[PDB]
């Protein structure tokens, strides 16, 4: 009934000269066993070590010498750390996008293949180890839908195993499939697949980020006519939020005594003062970060350094928010993705990377025993895109299709009333698909 | 509604350090609100060298560093060189795409010796006593600190009346000028002992005295 | 780095009309940013106007301004348009584009145009009346005496005074013009002389405020007491 139909998730269903991008004393092991695997198939590998945060003026000229190629593969995301500093810095993001960016400049004509590390996890018994890896897969999505004739596809490979690179890869690359996101595993090889989904009340204090803005405004009103006792609505503007005065008398209305503060969920000490700030009496039990990123344009021009800066509020309060409650017992954790990590449509590369974390954060957390959920959102309330399948849920239509989510208690349940006739045709009109398959 | 506020003016002497802050009234300004500093020259547009809290661009001068001193921005000038008298102006970040600016900094460089006021105050002319007299004309004169303050007196203090005072405005010297006028009704002026233009610079009077009788 | 953005020229208005601010943006690729407009009134602070994107021609304007102000692009001539109706007095200012450079953030104020003047003003575009500031009979001094004249209430702002007929520049100081209540502008214009000279060398100051195409010499003598 009503919102069922525009309830999803992804499933990982069981389905099967050349440069190696890869920085220089990282991968060593998984590019010679990637060498071997290539010219195994007839194709001579030459390595193509890159500098951490490469400017692509300059990798645009080393690729207008190497002479004609006919693929790439990338090792970049491969034996990676995260040296303890803000997830979406990660070289690896910022130089896929100034290699792609590069070759299109070149004029390769060649396609480019990215491989990761237990990026993905295909299953609830696999970890997923790096959750910023994820941004990798997110971005990747929407460079194929805006250019083609540069992106292969993706291929996860558990964290440190050369192993089953070197038999597959050979297929992976020239398979005429059509499986542009895989999953390589020792019980075989997976594809990434979406597909349709099968048939909790709030206690103490209840935070919400972006709570004082839209959405978090529908999901502050929504938590009080569910019957919230108390509500802790946060924003960088607080109480000085345009209609923040209207909001909290419109709830207080509704039986919640709610309480309107400005934080800055990117800084861990703001959040720090908000979370000891919360009266004993009533304890946090469930918070909602919809704290939002606004990063419109195309992959054309888009760096890892534009991505990392516009999405703080979303990936570092997600970062901050799970820091400072892993050792308190909270009812729900609910991260907003979006469709944008979930398929990704043309100029959403600025909302995949941040929402690709949210995804990981949520399979990584119920992983070690929290309570996550990672909603990706299609579009909501108050022309380009109600034409191209995805059309707008009301508010209530989708807070309830939340309020099942969590009593299902699911980790990525994907939420969005889609049209699917024009949506496939505009989907695929330039690059065919694999994904929506089992439909 | 946030009220962003900064010093409305500083003054450093060349080789000296000065430090100008950007606080918040909604709460303690952090690198969420994306802070950025900006300079503006008299006669100029804008230009930015500070993003992102301490970002600089290969334009900012070395001796510009951006930072959070407890719960301002800070945008610290080490060495201030003569160049570097401009107004500067931060920019914070909230809520739904708001973006609020602060009043501004007159940071001035001291580059030479304080100067006090030239004044010459001219009665009205008899020709300008044509319908309405009026028009006491204070004109102000070579001063090194471009900033006066300007106070008509009547034998007692009128303010009040038509007074209109120029801006401060840089002369070929590199000291300032500027213009004060007094209109009247001429029985206003025919009506008093003297008039007095009371220029201020830098906490000392100068001051000059008309009388609508004698010369 | 290298994206300019170069303004409309200056634009001067009467209360109750509109001006439409072009903001083009030259060397670099222009089509995933958000332009943003901010203007300031004569001698006040830098104010937030709002932002359009490039990108899907969404706009968010600053409250007070709300009904009054439309943003618009032309992806076209690779420009953004601020266009802002019913302007009243408090209009007046110099307003400014800004954007990112040429790989930086959607909405950025890292580079910035040159600026636009648009002036609102209830005009009507008069001529100045001159009138002499004769200079005192008091004391020899240290041998100087300051004689001027006063140039009252004329509208478009530019005017010009020499002395003599260009013949006199040593001493002659002409002050930038005061802006009245009135809408219209006063200037003064002083020269410092030898005052053994006042009464054998004349002194004719040539005021010219080509706007109302109104030459006038005025001759500025002594005082009869």
């Amino acid at each position: 009934d009503e919102v069922s139909a525009l309830r999803y998730r992804i499933e990982w269903r069981p389905t099967g000269t050349w440069l190696v991008a890869k920085y220089a004393g990282t991968a060593d092991e998984t590019s010679t066993a990637a060498r071997e695997a290539l010219e195994s198939a007839g194709a001579r590998v030459r390595e193509l070590v890159v500098d951490a945060r490469c400017g692509r003026d300059e990798l645009a000229e080393r690729l207008r010498s190497v002479g004609e190629v006919a693929g790439v593969l990338s090792l970049l995301a491969v034996d990676e750390a995260e040296p303890e500093e803000a997830p979406l810095a990660l070289a690896s993001l910022a130089d896929t996008l100034s290699l792609v960016q590069a070759m299109v400049s070149a004029e390769l004509g060649c396609p480019l293949w990215t491989v990761t590390e237990s990026a993905v996890a295909t299953g609830p018994f696999e970890r997923v180890r790096n959750a910023a890896h994820g941004a990798l897969w997110g971005v990747g999505r929407v460079i194929a839908l805006e250019n083609p004739a540069v992106w292969g596809g993706l291929v996860d490979v558990p964290a440190g195993s050369v192993a089953e690179l070197a038999r597959h890869l050979a297929a992976v690359v020239s398979g005429g499939a059509g499986e542009d996101q895989l999953a390589l595993r020792a019980d075989g090889v997976y594809g990434r697949r979406w597909v349709r989904a099968a048939a909790w009340k709030p206690t103490g204090t209840v935070l919400v980020t972006g709570g004082t803005g839209g959405v978090g405004g529908q999901i502050a009103r929504w938590l009080a006519r569910r019957g919230a006792p108390h509500l802790l609505l946060v924003s960088r503007s607080g109480p000085d939020a345009d209609g923040a005065g209207e909001l909290v008398a419109e709830l207080e209305a509704l039986g919640a005594r709610t309480t309107v503060a400005a934080c800055d969920v990117t800084d861990r000490e703001s959040v720090r003062e908000l979370l000891g700030g919360i009266g004993d009496d009533v304890p946090l039990s469930a918070v909602f970060h919809a704290a939002a990123t606004l990063d419109d344009g195309t992959v054309d021009t888009l760096t890892g350094e534009r991505i990392e800066r516009a999405s703080r509020a979303k990936v570092l309060g997600a970062r901050n928010l799970h820091e400072l409650t892993r050792e308190l017992d909270l009812t729900a954790f609910v991260l907003f993705s979006s469709f944008a990590s979930a398929f990704g449509a043309p100029g959403l590369g600025g909302y995949a990377p941040g929402n690709a974390y949210l995804d990981g954060l949520a399979q990584q957390r119920r992983s070690d025993g929290l309570p996550a959920t990672a909603v990706a959102w299609g579009t909501w309330a108050g022309d380009r895109f109600r034409r191209h399948g995805v059309i707008e849920m009301p508010p209530e239509t989708a807070c309830r299709a939340l309020q099942n989510a969590l009593d299902r208690a699911e980790v990525c349940p994907i939420v969005i009333d889609v049209r699917w006739d024009r949506f496939l045709l505009a989907y695929t009109a330039q690059r065919p698909t694999r994904l929506f398959d089992e439909i | 509604q946030t009220v962003v506020i900064q010093e409305p003016s500083l003054t450093v002497s060349p080789g000296g350090t000065v430090t100008l802050t950007c606080g918040s009234s909604t709460g303690a300004v952090t690198s969420g609100h994306y802070p950025y500093w900006f300079q503006q020259k008299p006669g100029q547009a804008p230009r930015t060298l500070i993003y992102d809290t301490s970002n600089k661009h290969s334009w900012t001068p070395a001796r510009f560093s951006g930072s959070l001193l407890g719960g301002k921005a800070a945008l610290t000038l080490s060495g201030a060189q003569p160049e570097d008298e401009a107004e500067y102006y931060c920019l914070l970040s909230y809520s739904g795409a708001l973006w609020v600016f602060g009043g501004g900094t007159k940071l001035t460089v001291l580059g030479q010796p304080k100067a006090a006021p030239s004044v010459t105050l001219f009665p009205p002319s008899s020709e300008e006593l044509q319908a309405n007299k009026a028009t006491l004309v204070c004109l102000i004169s070579d001063f090194y600190p471009g900033a006066v303050t300007v106070a008509w007196k009547a034998d007692s203090s009128p303010v009040k009346a038509g007074v209109e005072t120029t801006t401060p405005s840089k002369q070929s010297n590199n000291k300032y000028a500027a213009s004060s006028y007094l209109s009247l009704t001429p029985e206003q002026w025919k009506s008093r002992k003297s008039y007095s233009c009371q220029v201020t610079h830098e906490g000392s009077t100068v001051e000059k005295t008309v009388a609508p009788a004698e010369c | 780095a290298e994206v300019q953005l170069v303004q409309s020229g200056a634009e001067v208005k009467k209360p109750g009309s509109s001006v439409k601010v072009s903001c083009k943006a030259s060397g670099g690729t222009f089509s995933s940013y958000a332009i943003s407009w901010v203007r300031q009134a004569p001698g006040q602070g830098l104010e937030w106007m709002g932002w359009i994107s490039a990108y899907n021609g969404n706009t968010n304007y600053a409250q007070k301004l709300q009904g009054r102000v439309t943003m618009t692009t032309d992806t076209s001539t690779s420009t953004a348009y601020m266009e802002l109706r019913s302007l009243r007095s408090d209009d007046t200012a110099v307003y400014y584009c800004a954007r990112a450079p040429n790989y930086g953030d959607y909405v950025a104020f890292d580079i910035w145009g040159q600026g636009t003047t648009v002036t609102v003003s209830s005009a009507s575009t008069k001529g100045p009346s001159v009138f002499p500031l004769a200079p005192s009979s008091k004391s020899t001094s240290g041998g100087t005496a300051a004689l001027g004249c006063l140039v009252k209430d004329y509208f478009p702002e530019p005017v010009t005074v020499s002395w003599n007929s260009g013949a006199l520049t040593s001493g002659v100081h002409t002050f930038p013009a005061v802006l009245q209540s009135s809408g219209l502008y006063s200037l003064s214009s002083v020269v410092t002389v030898p005052s053994s000279s006042l009464g054998t060398q004349t002194y004719i100051c040539n005021v010219n405020h080509k706007p109302s195409n109104t030459k006038v010499d005025k001759k500025v003598e002594p005082k009869s007491c």
